């Protein structure tokens, strides 16, 4: 209820840019998750870090 | 030093303008971003680096806060990257720095690395196939899905050799294999058996999770053994100080029998003495290392040996899918520049590429003969565009429902000009062969959507987010009127007696957290719900009557 | 009611105690329902 | 909610089910109607009045 995602008219929805930037956290997280479960070069999970 | 006069020239005059700013850059730095990161750094003293001459007033309204441990830590900085050139912060200027480090390969590379990689996993294959226990879970295996627990060839891809009948010939081969090994083990050509046990399974053809089942499994049986040698040698060189040359001789080489420890309790030394404190704890090593010994057919020293063929085997292999892994780096760039503004960020198009390209090499087959970059680009072809399709909206959409979004924008804009002058959406329905419905839900769907930092504006510089109100609030008419009527009811069921009353208040629920059933208020007054539901509806029609209903018939909305 | 309002850096352990649980996935909401 | 469950079996009159939005005119305006128009999509059909 910080970060509202309200239901406008119509169909259409207004959401705040925290949600954007939360996305993008768990994102990154989630995939640096799995390149260092998979043992992956070190060059990339240096630029995924 | 001309950043320092910098620094003393704005805070001698109060501003700064682009023109000095850019007078006392150095001569090194090149590109935009490392110059208004300086201005950042300038310009948080703050001393106003604004574009123009600045007005009279507004350099004594303007204020200079705060003097000056900012500015302390600010001169500290900007006297100091007056020295280096390479300094920017950026992953992706920085990743494009370190991916031109690696070099490209050739086709003769190529295929030399991913014949590297073919012996790499093939030392691996003949660490797995060195040992038994691995064959007797495929025995047993192979017994479970003659039953057809599984899918035996989804279980095997059938063998290297499409027919379970010649995957039965193979598992008859196994068994007769097996008997002539293991029965005759009473040791002159047991090993050499073993030898043929191992051959025959090298030409057998498994899936990955069923051959890593067995890998990741005696692997829990082999850093128990690295467990094992930590037992001892972190209660053995540090507990007692045992010299280790008592450790390199004694248990080194040796390492089965209770004699290299359990006879050096009369050494006659400190540590000799000492291993009563380590004696019952490498006692229960004693027997737990020849359980491992039991587990299989051979001694411990030759499962050090075993792992060490299959660690430095995979160590070779791993770093040389990565050697093919990082020689195409500047392949995937190539692939994400032109799926770039469909919604993602530049460094996870590229990063869900490199992902992808990890799992093209794992899949690569040079024996085709075919080019790499034509195999690794189905897969970025495939890994941009599902993470695209996955991972990009702020309203997850299903894969396909995007595929149809995707051929509806790839259809409609062409209908845009075939037709005239729009295409309606019923006329969609002739095109593509959804029938009006499952194509106008595709049009409902809306597209990240917007802001409430959107700009109405200037109002108040009013955002969205200050005219969008809340419906699932409480309007405190509608709340005092249901406050009201909880004293409203009080009052009409202080016009009622014990037993009336307290159904009533107990069939709904007031002040109680039920609404119990009629058998439930028949429960307590041991009546069979029948009374219970007449003396509900005694009162419901005692609670009919005017002047008995003169308040609350004016609680109903009318 | 509480007289003084404290400021500090937020432990590990306390970031893990204001939780009521993590957030895996990036998806919002239902995208059909909106749930 | 409970006192409703009360009141609501009293008359008996049911929940409406459906809620009210509709179109009324804002406060303080007293006006004429002078055009009502209709738009409707292809789908539904439309009404009396449209």
């Amino acid at each position: 209820d910080l970060r509202p995602l309200v239901p406008l008219d119509g169909g259409r929805f207004a959401t705040s840019d925290l949600n954007d930037l939360y996305r993008r956290v768990i994102n990154r997280n989630n995939r640096l998750k799995r390149l260092l479960d998979l043992a992956a070069p070190d060059i990339i999970v240096r630029n995924e870090k | 030093s001309q950043l320092k006069l910098l620094v003393t020239r704005g805070k001698e005059q109060g501003y700064l303008t682009y023109a000095e700013v850019n007078d006392h850059l150095p001569e090194d730095i090149v590109d935009s971003d490392q110059i208004e990161d300086i201005i950042q750094m300038i310009n948080d003293m703050g001393i106003q680096v604004m574009e123009e001459a600045p007005d009279a007033d507004d350099l004594m309204l303007a204020e200079n806060t705060a003097d000056e441990d900012a500015a302390e830590a600010a001169a500290q900085v900007l006297s100091s990257v007056e020295s280096e050139i390479g300094r920017t912060t950026d992953p992706v200027r920085m990743y494009m720095r370190e991916m031109g480090t690696v070099e490209l390969l050739t086709r003769e590379g190529e295929i030399d690395i991913a014949k590297r990689i073919e012996d790499g996993i093939n030392q691996v294959q003949c660490s797995v196939a060195e040992y038994p226990e691995a064959i007797t879970y495929l025995l047993e295996q192979y017994d479970r899905v003659e039953a057809e627990e599984a899918r035996l060839s989804d279980l095997i891809t059938g063998f290297v050799d499409i027919d379970p009948e010649l995957a039965r010939e193979k598992f008859a081969e196994l068994r007769a294999q097996y008997v002539v090994t293991r029965d005759t083990i009473k040791h002159a050509t047991a090993q050499e058996e073993i030898l043929k046990l191992s051959e025959v399974f090298k030409q057998f053809r498994l899936v990955p999770k069923q051959f890593d089942y067995l890998v990741n499994s005696m692997r829990v049986m082999m850093d128990r053994v690295r467990t094992q040698e930590r037992l001892i040698m972190k209660l053995c060189v540090e507990q007692c100080k045992m010299p280790k040359k008592n450790f390199i001789t004694l248990f080194t080489g040796n390492e089965t029998s209770d004699t290299w420890f359990n006879a050096a309790i009369a050494m006659n030394k400190p540590w000799s003495e000492k291993l009563h404190d380590v004696s019952e704890e490498v006692h229960r090593a004693l027997q737990k290392l020849q359980q491992i010994e039991e587990e299989t057919g051979l001694t411990i020293e030759q499962v050090k040996d075993i792992n060490r063929r299959m660690s430095i085997g995979e160590a070779k292999a791993r770093r040389a899918k990565k050697e093919m892994v990082e020689a195409n780096l500047r392949l995937v760039i190539s692939i994400a520049k032109k799926y770039t503004n469909r919604g993602l960020q530049f460094l996870d198009l590229i990063q869900e590429g490199n992902i992808g390209l990890m799992k093209a090499v794992d899949k690569f087959e040079y024996r085709r003969g075919y080019k790499f970059s034509t195999y690794a680009t189905w897969w970025i072809r495939q890994a941009i565009t599902r993470s695209i399709a996955d991972q990009a909206r702020t309203i997850r959409i299903p894969v396909h429902m995007i595929e149809t979004i995707n051929k509806l924008n790839r259809i409609s804009r062409q209908m845009l000009q075939e037709m005239g002058r729009e295409p309606t959406p019923e006329e969609l329905a002739e095109r593509m062969l959804m029938p009006e419905d499952k194509i106008r839900k595709v049009l409902k769907i809306a597209k990240e959507p917007i802001s409430m930092e959107t700009p109405i504006g200037d109002d108040e510089d009013s955002h969205l987010g200050d005219f969008i109100e809340d419906t699932t609030l409480e309007l405190p008419l509608d709340s005092a009127t249901t406050e009201s009527l909880r004293a409203a009811t009080h009052d009409v069921l202080a016009g009622l007696t014990a037993r009336e009353a307290k159904v009533l208040r107990m069939r709904f629920g007031i002040d109680m957290n039920t609404d119990y059933t009629l058998e439930e208020v028949g429960k307590q007054f041991d009546v069979t719900r029948e009374r219970i539901r007449q003396i509900e509806a005694k009162a419901l029609r005692k609670l009919r009557h005017p002047s008995r209903s003169e308040v609350l018939r004016s609680f109903l909305d009318d | 009611e509480f007289d003084a309002i404290k400021i500090a850096l937020a432990s590990p352990d306390m970031i893990r105690s204001w939780s009521f649980g993590e957030v895996k996935k990036p998806e919002t909401i239902n995208y059909r329902t909106f749930k | 909610t409970p006192e409703e469950k009360l009141l609501r079996a009293i008359f008996g009159e049911k929940a409406s089910d459906v809620k009210d939005s509709s179109l009324r005119v804002p406060n303080g305006v007293s006006g004429t109607v002078i055009d009502v128009q209709v738009f409707t999509r292809d789908g539904v059909e439309k009404d009396k009045r449209a």
